[PDB]
């Protein structure tokens, strides 16, 4: 019988994959953590065969028909493996693909702005135009930068981005999909049992429904921010009018958080931060990554392996090997889980360090699944899962508990209300920008923008959903979204604002399972083993289950929900309502200067 | 009397080579004197659970034949080793009676067993048509037809070969690193028992 059949292939199939996966996992281990040529050769190969091997068994696994298998289990791994992607297409086209991304790849690395009348000092983004993009408070400047960078990656990467639509949309229809969008929103699809259904189409209208009610929010933290930048910026900015859209503190306005120096609410009071603690105190980065173990064992989830300790990278090794500063999380495979991090004795590494923690216990937590089933619920949930612990790290009664901040800390409001609008400027300020990119992405692939029509479209979509207006006319020889990280080198962004939403879900559940009488951003999930019960339930699936029955596992909703966002932000939502009665508040579409 | 002809524990619990689950070797222990307490001291054990008789009495009680079953198999399926169980080794590999009277020890065999290219040498039985009976091994290694067509002996469509690699490696988790199993089952017959313990005066 053919589920039989599926049975035992899926059996032969595990353990040669576990293997050839865990080789591929070292070797890509071995070169992240000791950058040379010997070991991206190495890595290369590892790759290749199991590449190789992954698409050798996906052709014997797609002459499985899944209309006459009957267990889910078998039919989820069955689906896992049956994603033949961008190899569904001829030798030609995939390599025209892989050619496009490469140049996309290689020219948004080695992107190059220089400025005018001073030909000697050229600027490339990472290391130097970011920093303009942060620090800077010069309009002209910022308006050079971001023109400049506008010009020459737009410019050159408009063709590229009109073949790259076509070769992905071909891509796309070789895999019975309408669009790249409908691929990209495959990743939310979920089969079972009634009830738990979720459809691809049903994703964008969630989409829109959760950000209906975040938009009064947005608009109040909108008109704060406006009113900020006005005193900073005298006469450049309207108050009726939208934002400029060099002076969000980022290239392309994806993160508010750096506006925090210039909208603070209370100067005077100063941050939570305790690095100067950990300094005094004595810390490294085996107390920090002990600190997060002692966390995640207080509230129930299991140590640290032997393997961890021993294995893993937590400090510069300065033994004359190159690394990669990023953090990351590793699962290896065969009970290998190993954290990469270059952690320096700060409170960001702490919070990082318990952030790739939670990384490490959702990876933990899923191992008794099947290896096809050894993920994430959706592409939200595992970026979720350790915001929600670097949420209840930060708190001041987690800081006073473990020694860092004194035990006679008064925690007065307007400390509250400072550290919630940081929390706005990284979190709120994000979801806008994510959902109208989101959906800019969407309607091209779908057809729905005219080709010709692109840039006046998404100009249009700024002024409307995000609120932040062009500082110059733009025609559609530019290609503005382009100059993205995540665009250019073809990754799905809805992620984060699913993160953002199951994030805030995540913690109000474990906070009402953890008996938590106060305001929720005060809330700490220390020491209550049942809420650690609750979330090791949903982490213990993986992607076994329908992400709708992980959700109603932890939250017992099916849904994406921003209630619970809304209550994090409530104080600051209340502060803001107060700071804004003279104001107007919200945007006219129209150019204000 | 003088305590002589030690039984070679000293042979089963410490050999340079030990051997796969599914060729599993075994080892007739008969008339001599059964001194436990070197297995006692021999490494620190993972389990030394005892089924049927308890761990002391050992030396004390004569038995008329010792079989030391010796073999490899990974740290998660040590359960398997027990009267009752079910997994792959269980089932296709390495079967105990429900009724079975003796001792499984086990001990973590990083040192000697793992790799880090990969220890290949440790192979197990996955897909077999039948469970296996109590104290049976198959050492066949024909191709294991899951399907309707005949495989014709060439691995190809529906047709796998039963034995897998236990690819071993220095860095795996505590679960999947090797460990080496030594089951000691102890049988009386109708025959004089003639393994018994030292006597002291
Ligand atoms: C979660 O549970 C642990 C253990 O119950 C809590 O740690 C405990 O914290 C209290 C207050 O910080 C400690 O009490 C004081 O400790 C100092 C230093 O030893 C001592 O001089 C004082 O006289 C008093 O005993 C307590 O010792 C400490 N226990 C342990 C085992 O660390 C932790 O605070 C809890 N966290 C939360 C958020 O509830
Ligand atoms: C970093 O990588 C280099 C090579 O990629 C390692 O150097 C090798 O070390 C092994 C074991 O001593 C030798 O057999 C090789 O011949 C060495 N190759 C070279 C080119 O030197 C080095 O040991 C690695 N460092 C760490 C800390 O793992
Ligand atoms: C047991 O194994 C160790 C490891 O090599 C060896 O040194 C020792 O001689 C062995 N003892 C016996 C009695 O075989």
């Amino acid at each position: 019988l053919t589920e039989e059949n599926a049975k035992t292939f899926l059996n032969n199939f595990n353990q040669e994959a576990e293997d050839l996966s865990y080789q591929s996992s070292l070797a890509s281990w071995n070169y992240n953590t000791n950058i040379t040529e010997e070991n991206a050769q190495k890595m290369s190969e590892a790759a290749a065969k199991w590449s190789a091997f992954y698409e050798e068994q996906s052709k014997t696994a797609q002459s499985f028909s899944l209309q006459e298998i009957q267990t889910p289990i078998i039919k989820r791994q069955l689906q896992a493996l049956q994603q033949s992607g961008s190899s569904a297409l001829s030798a030609d086209k995939n390599k025209q693909l892989n050619t496009i991304l490469n140049t996309m790849s290689t020219i948004y690395s080695t992107g190059k702005v220089c400025n005018p009348k001073n030909p000697q000092e050229c600027l490339l983004l990472e290391p130097g135009l970011d920093e303009i993009m942060a620090t800077s408070t010069d309009y002209n400047s910022r308006l050079w930068a971001w023109e400049g960078w506008r010009a020459e990656v737009g410019k050159q990467l408009r063709p590229l981005y009109e073949e790259y639509v076509v070769l992905k949309n071909e891509m796309a229809r070789a895999n019975n999909y309408n669009d790249y969008g409908d691929y990209w929103r495959g990743d939310y699809e979920a089969e079972g049992a009634d009830g738990y259904n979720y459809n691809r189409n049903q994703l964008i209208e969630d989409v829109e429904r959760t950000f209906a009610e975040i938009k009064p929010l947005y608009e109040h933290l909108h008109a704060y921010v406006r009113r900020k930048l006005m005193d900073t910026y005298p006469s450049y900015i309207s108050p009726t009018g939208c934002l400029p859209a060099h002076l969000l503190g980022d290239m392309w306005g994806r993160f508010w958080t750096n506006l925090y120096p210039l909208t603070v609410p209370f100067a005077q009071k100063p941050n939570i931060d305790v690095t100067d603690a950990m300094m005094n105190q004595g810390w490294d980065a085996e107390r920090i990554f002990q600190e997060a173990e002692k966390f995640f064992v207080s509230v129930g989830l299991p140590h640290m392996t032997q393997g961890f300790w021993a294995n893993s990278m937590l400090t510069e090794p300065a033994d004359g090997r190159k690394v990669v500063c990023h953090p990351t999380a590793w699962d290896l495979g065969h009970g290998d889980f190993r954290i990469k991090m270059c952690t320096k004795v700060t409170m960001d590494n702490f919070l990082t360090a318990h952030h790739e923690m939670g990384h490490i216990q959702y990876d933990m937590a899923y191992a008794r699944q099947p290896f096809l089933l050894r993920n994430g619920a959706n592409e939200g949930f595992h970026e979720a899962v350790g915001e929600i612990m670097s949420l209840s790290a930060a708190t001041p009664k987690h800081l006073k508990s473990i020694g860092l901040l004194p035990s006679d800390f008064q925690e007065d409001s307007e400390t509250e209300i400072n550290f919630l609008l940081k929390q706005a400027l990284t979190i709120v300020g994000t979801l806008p920008f994510t959902y109208m990119l989101e959906k800019w992405r969407w309607m091209v692939f779908r057809g729905e923008i005219p080709k010709e029509q692109w840039m006046k479209k998404w100009w249009e979509m700024k002024r409307e959903i995000v609120g932040v207006v062009e500082p110059l006319p733009h025609d559609e020889t530019y290609c503005d979204p382009a100059s993205l990280f995540h665009v250019s080198n073809d990754y799905s962004f809805i992620r984060y604002y699913t993160r953002t939403i199951y994030q805030f879900q995540f913690q109000e559940a474990l906070c009402q399972a953890a008996k938590y009488n106060g305001s929720l951003h005060k809330c700490d999930i220390s020491n209550s083993t049942e809420a650690g019960q609750k979330l090791l339930k949903m982490l213990s699936l993986g992607n076994s289950e329908p992400w709708t029955k992980a959700l109603e596992n932890v939250v017992g909703a099916r849904n994406m929900d921003v209630k619970p966002l809304l209550n994090y932000f409530q104080p600051l939502f209340d502060w803001l309502k107060e700071q804004n009665r003279n104001s107007f508040v919200g945007w006219n579409t129209e150019w204000s200067p | 009397p003088n305590i002589t002809n030690l039984c070679p524990f000293h042979e089963v619990f410490n050999a340079t080579t030990f051997a796969s689950v599914y060729a599993w070797n075994r080892k007739r222990i008969s008339n001599c004197v059964a001194d436990y307490s070197v297995i006692y001291n021999f490494a620190p054990f993972f389990a030394f659970k005892c089924y049927g008789v308890s761990p002391t009495k050992l030396n004390d009680l004569c038995f008329t034949n010792v079989y030391a079953d010796s073999f490899v198999i990974r740290g998660n399926e040590v359960s398997q080793i027990a009267p009752g169980q079910t997994g792959n080794i269980a089932d296709y590999n390495y079967k105990l009676p429900d009724d079975f009277t003796g001792c499984v020890i086990a001990w973590n065999s990083n040192k000697l067993d793992s790799k880090p290219s990969g220890n290949y040498n440790y192979l197990y039985r996955l897909f077999r048509k039948s469970k296996l009976k109590p104290f049976e091994r198959d050492i066949s290694t024909e191709i294991y037809q899951a399907g309707n067509k005949p495989c014709n002996g060439v691995a190809g469509p529906n047709c796998y070969s039963p034995l897998q690699s236990y690819g071993f490696r220095p860095t795996y988790g505590v679960g999947h690193q090797p460990y080496r199993v030594v089951v000691l089952s102890f049988e009386l017959l109708h025959a004089p028992a003639t393994v018994c313990g030292p006597k002291k005066s």
